[PDB]
């Protein structure tokens, strides 16, 4: 999971 | 500044602030570029406008068309903001893990949300956007491949810093890598003007993919995609600084209390790495980094909880 | 791009102005909007926080390391916490225990100390506690509702900015929501001196239309409707009053967010609603200016965007 | 109760  | 006709004309031209208290005077000067001063709240304002404008100018889209993007962070906010300002419909795919507050922010700009299984994280959101694009003709900016992403930093962010640090030399520029657009575009411009500049990539210690490590879960929002994006020039940087979750959080807290600068956790990582480089460079030198987002967007996160 | 500064407070002011292009009719006056949420602390209160602190510095009333107290649960708390962290002062805020954890963490993130007062006493208990710390312990209280530095900073920065931004044009109407009234009074004084025929319009909630001789009440237009006539409000500065209801303000904020791409607070939706009505009255060729005091992100936990 |  990444928040980009 | 004289009145502008559209809110997108406020994107860019962000200010720079010198750090006074978290860095000692026995180290290099540390300056931070406040990309959260963009009207939409993050550095992503620049690439959202650039990708929409490029396709617009290329004729791939006209106002009224729908834009689709797999994003759980600031690119969705930037795209929803630019789409609302310029008359485009916005659809974003995201895992069920995304908070209700972020869902409300995107809906506030008039975007539509399509939820994917939370256990699939961004992998599921990416696949859903591909189906939406390939079967319905929606335009996907594709922030991890689109050359307009590093190019806008080449055209604006970089020249701004040359403009702001005129009459001086930037001895080191550091930036956290999400899509890598900032580091690549700015680094290209700064290296051309300062051939001896040190360009340093910042990545999570818990997901150090650029260093050849294994991807993994981390809390440095905006950083650590788990892969090497196509928008990253993997030769622009001369070194890598890995930053842990606790180090980034504590630096963000220190900068807020001691500088009055409230920024996101990825900005704490950037400032920590810049301070280490400033200690290494010593007095008389100039270190510049970028703060991509504001801390107020992360009040529900442990960063300030 | 502005050249580097050594203190974040040196970025306060110089906020941009955007013309509205969609929510205002083409047969109305032009509507321009000043983005006070572009201040580094996130709201118009940045200006008066710095001004009240630097005025007390200039007058020798406080020095770095001193403790400041203010009873506030709104943007003045954020602005003061922000400025106090930047300039080296100890910020203390009194507020009812009711306040959200997000707002408390925001103020504490700036290193401010919070004195939590009984929730049943609401703002009365918070004001009471601030008075005790002021009178019995010598804490400096800026007092945003009486301190002349509040309307004067708008006289010396905000107002002049609008003069510089609308050079070559005339401003026919300025409108602003009234919280402390410092914005309306300070810029209204400067604009009336330069544009003697300008209309200065006070905006207040229809639930607490105190300025319209009306009766106090509870509203959802955060930043407005203090329930009294503040000392920082020049009640002679405005020629008329436009009252806006809660639902009308929320509907306008949502429309401006979806149609202009400008996500601002509910009080900004009230200001824009009033500015549009005034612009329809003035018609084409005229210029209407109002102020957006805060950003909509600060209210994503409110029914405004829920 | 107000928020200023």
């Amino acid at each position: 999971m990444f928040y980009i | 500044q004289k009145p502008v006709d559209n809110i997108t004309q406020i994107i860019g031209g962000t200010p720079v602030v010198k750090l006074r208290n978290v860095v000692d005077d026995n180290a290099a000067d540390v300056y931070v570029k406040l990309e959260y001063q963009n009207p939409g709240g993050s550095v992503k304002d620049r690439i959202a406008l650039a990708m929409i404008e490029k396709a617009e100018r290329e004729g791939k889209i006209k106002p009224g068309d729908t834009i689709v993007e797999p994003t759980s962070g600031n690119t969705g906010i930037g795209l929803a903001f630019v789409c609302a300002a310029k008359g485009y419909k916005a659809v974003f795919t995201m895992p069920e893990t995304m908070s209700q507050e972020r869902r409300n922010l995107l809906k506030a700009y008039g975007a539509e949300l399509v939820l994917t299984p939370g256990s699939e994280a961004m992998k599921g959101a990416i696949k859903k956007a591909k189906e939406l694009k390939e079967e319905h003709g929606y335009f996907e900016p594709q922030q991890f491949e689109n050359p307009a992403n590093p190019e806008v930093h080449e055209l604006t962010t970089g020249p701004e810093l040359l403009q702001q640090f005129e009459g001086k030399t930037i001895d080191a520029f550091l930036a956290g890598v999400g899509t890598g657009g900032t580091l690549s575009g700015v680094g290209k411009v700064l290296k051309k003007e300062y051939p001896n500049i040190e360009i340093v990539a910042i990545e999570p210690e818990a997901s150090p993919v650029l260093s050849g490590g294994e991807p993994g879960p981390h809390k440095l929002q905006g950083l650590g995609a788990g892969f090497i994006p196509g928008t990253l020039n993997t030769e622009i940087y001369d070194s890598i600084i890995k930053v842990g979750n606790d180090t980034a959080m504590e630096m963000s807290r220190r900068v807020a209390k001691e500088e009055g600068i409230l920024a996101g956790i990825s900005s704490g990582a950037a400032i920590y790495a810049a301070i280490q480089k400033a200690k290494e460079l010593g007095k008389g030198k100039t270190v510049v980094t970028v703060l991509p987002s504001n801390g107020e967007r992360y009040l529900s996160t442990p960063l300030y909880s």
